[PDB]
């Protein structure tokens, strides 16, 4: 992603996880995230 | 009538006097390969468990 300075960026994830807590490294810093991911359609999923 | 030739039928008795003397002509409608055009069909619903699938 291109970055300008105090903005903010919009990014797309994928998990398994009901509750998701993660960390993302933009350039060489690195961020964490906190998700409560909902259920789809049920376990089983249709992506490798 | 010695004087044409005759699809070399088996309802037919074979010539006494010359042996396995024969010929052979083209015919009319060969097979061939082609395209015939038709149809389709579809799809079904779906449930989960651990390490299984349930389909309707």
């Amino acid at each position: 992603i291109e970055v300008e300075g105090n903005s903010q960026l919009q990014i797309s994830f994928s998990t398994a996880l009901a509750s998701a807590e993660f960390r993302v490294q933009v350039c060489s810093t690195q961020v964490h995230c906190a998700a409560e991911c909902h259920p789809p359609k049920d376990h089983i999923v249709n992506y490798p | 009538n010695h004087k044409k030739w005759q699809y070399n039928s088996p309802l037919v008795p074979r010539n006494a006097e010359l042996g396995d003397r024969k010929g052979k002509i083209h015919i009319p409608f060969p097979l061939a390969n082609v395209t015939c055009r038709v149809p389709k069909a579809r799809n079904p619903t779906v449930t989960y468990g651990k390490n299984q699938v349930i389909m309707l």
